[PDB]
């Protein structure tokens, strides 16, 4: 959920999702993100997914 | 070398999702989006039909 | 290709009688 | 051109230096304290330094738009650099000290032939005295001219943890550094220092005079200490982590001695053999000129 | 599956059987024209827990056109918040406010 | 929290009430006039109201984030609500009147367990006196406790078209309402009233005292009359349209009598049988408390 932000015809359900992903209390996000443990080499490299 | 833990392509997870559909509630608006608009938010739409 | 010609068209109109569906919509 | 500011090129403020203390940046002065020092029963003697042979590589002008400033910063602090000591880039630089040459050092650190309008640089006289001295590093590698290593490091230590009664005297007991940590902190600071435009700090370390110099060394005594520490990391042998209370701590094993390799292959940045050949002949110039 | 009220009084102490509970939130009501009814259903059992711990969201169908059907829930603002790594080790949350 | 404003929670202005008179919104006071009244030869007597049995459903705390305020507004005015009288939502609410409970009523109308920071609410004492009285509606449906209907409606009428000499006296002649119209007007106003946050008007109808109350009833005498009319629409039996000049007009058949069903299945909003069970036990509380 939250990923189906604007893909459901369920008009009511579409509401709360936007409200919760607006109040700055939560932030959804997928993909290659920033990390502390970064560039630390052992064989290749550490990335955070 | 000892080889303790083995590696995998994609992680599994312990907690998954289930659903019980009602085969008589279909919307008459076949919506559409782009292909990259599809892929990222794709299989998640077909778990919340 | 050889001789310049002229053609005509008329926008078509398509309609069927309102069909019957067995699937419900709202709760 | 920017001419030159009297009191340094480092008093300009357009380009400064801030270590990223995690989510919030800081100043080099502010970072040094988080570290404490452990005196061990080992002693080093401050050994005198030999003069540098004057024979910088001759002028060639292959057309490359060489990033000489970028290359320098990369080897000393850069994370796993490659082919740092190759001959072609420096030879091109030495053309710079030449009175009357259509070849201007870009402010951003890129060297050109002839010139450009859209790009402002350092006045030809500031660079002339600069390349007079750092062109020499170029041939640091030659069997005949090559510089020491196992002994310049008796200076690194006094500066990093040099007590004031210690750099007043000659001998300092072998110390053991330890400071708070964030796990990826050693690599993190090394990733960060690479963009300081270390050219600016050096192209003015040869232009500043008798009074302007006395004030320069008395202010940037930190900006130097910083790159010294990050550099002294790759060299010292064993990194031990201490798990106390809810805290986590990194110990750097010996500040003053060349172990000759490894440091931590994973916990820090490592030095190849074509690095000790380089970083050594580097310190042999900045130190001498510095003091 | 349907059980009996006589067996609910003789079931062995430590033998756990399953007894299913009916929903019925999403069910279309009858048309205006149809036969009426006479004295109907009596239900004999009730859980006192309640028996619904796994939910997340319920009955994703719209009422009228722009409002929620009476008694439907949306996903919570917790399974929709990817935090950051700890100052050293594990996973964190927002932070709030 | 917002604490509480002295003189009402309805004097705040953040959340008010405006009927949409077509393309342009208005005030409830401004809308009532477009309607005139026709006295017919029928009479109703103002009948006294029985007390409400004190036995609100016990505390359960199933975890639902129940929209109690949203549910209430839906049944009375909402267009074709479903399962309005189901037991689970109210039981949860009654937990609210309890001194010392980690369960705060959100300003927006959503009830929570424990709390939140990002969301401001009504101070626990304002809601405590509120749920003390509107939790009771919950069980309005029970065979034993269930409220009247064919008689509370002798009050609806005096308010909608109650002449001042009539609500001064006891008996009012059966009237017949008629006002200008826009065709989809009856449904249109009913679609509109649903978002008034009718919670605010009620959560303060139990908190306001002896003087602050005397001023409250003397100002909102309209905001009440409004939801009363829209509600009295579903109940009265026949809707006749009059085509005069270039105008069109809606007549509501009898303001004061429960026909028991239909109103107009198409021209208005309709009441199911689980609605008369609800709207009745509602008015039995607001009216009593109101006067």
């Amino acid at each position: 959920p939250a990923l189906l932000r604007d893909f459901t015809q369920v008009n009511w359900l579409n509401r709360d999702i936007t409200n919760m992903l607006q109040q700055a209390g939560t932030k959804y996000g997928l993909g290659l993100t920033e990390t502390r443990l970064d560039y630390v080499r052992l064989v290749k490299t550490i990335v955070g997914h | 070398l000892s080889d303790d833990f083995k590696q995998i392509s994609d992680p599994k997870g312990y907690l998954t999702y289930s659903v019980k559909y009602e085969d008589q509630f279909t919307k008459k608006d076949k919506l559409r989006a782009s292909e990259a608009d599809d892929r990222i938010v794709g299989p998640t739409v077909n778990l919340f039909k | 290709a050889k001789i310049a010609t002229a053609s005509s068209a008329r926008q078509t109109d398509v309609e069927k009688p309102a069909d019957v569906t067995f699937t419900i919509e709202n709760v | 051109m920017l001419q030159q500011p009297t009191g340094g090129y480092t008093t300009l403020e357009q380009f400064a230096f801030t270590i990223r203390n995690d989510g919030t940046n800081a100043t080099p002065t502010q970072f040094l304290q988080l570290l404490s020092y452990e005196a061990t029963e080992n002693e080093l003697v401050k050994k005198t330094i030999p003069t540098p042979e004057t024979h910088l590589p001759s002028a060639r002008n292959v057309p490359g738009n060489v990033y000489i400033e970028d290359a320098i910063t990369q080897a000393l602090f850069g994370i796993s650099a490659q082919n740092v000591n190759a001959h072609g880039y420096f030879s091109r630089l030495s053309a710079l000290a030449l009175p009357n040459t259509s070849a201007r050092l870009g402010l951003d650190g890129v060297i050109y032939n002839s010139e450009t309008i859209n790009i402002p640089f350092y006045d030809p006289a500031a660079v002339a005295n600069f390349a007079a001295t750092y062109a020499k590093l170029g041939n640091a590698s030659t069997p005949r001219y090559r510089a020491d290593m196992i002994d310049i490091y008796a200076h690194v230590g006094l500066e990093l943890a040099g007590t004031d009664a210690e750099r007043a005297a000659g001998v300092m007991p072998v110390k053991r550094a330890k400071f708070d940590s964030w796990e990826g902190s050693l690599i993190s600071l090394s990733r960060d220092v690479v963009n300081w435009k270390i050219l600016a700090f050096l192209i003015d370390l040869c232009s500043l005079e008798g009074e302007a110099l006395r004030a320069f060394k008395t202010r940037n005594r930190d900006v130097f200490r910083m790159m010294l520490f990050i550099m002294s990391t790759a060299v010292a042998a064993n990194v031990v982590n201490r798990k106390v209370t809810k805290r986590v701590d990194r110990v750097l094993e010996y500040i003053g001695v060349n172990s000759m390799r490894t440091a931590g292959r994973t916990a820090t940045i490592t030095y190849d053999l074509s690095r000790h050949e380089f970083a050594a002949k580097f310190l042999q110039l900045t130190f001498t000129r510095w003091n | 599956q349907h059980v009996d009220a006589e067996s609910i009084m003789t079931a062995p102490k430590g033998k756990l059987f399953h007894l299913q509970f009916m929903d019925g939130l999403l069910r279309p009501e009858p048309s205006a024209f149809d036969p009426p009814a006479s004295g109907e259903d009596m239900r004999l059992i009730y859980p006192l827990q309640p028996i619904s711990v796994a939910r997340s969201m319920r009955a994703i169908v719209n009422h009228n056109e722009v409002d929620r059907p009476r008694g439907a829930v949306a996903p919570s603002s917790y399974e929709m918040d990817t935090g950051t790594l700890s100052r050293n080790g594990d996973l964190l949350y927002s932070p709030v406010a």
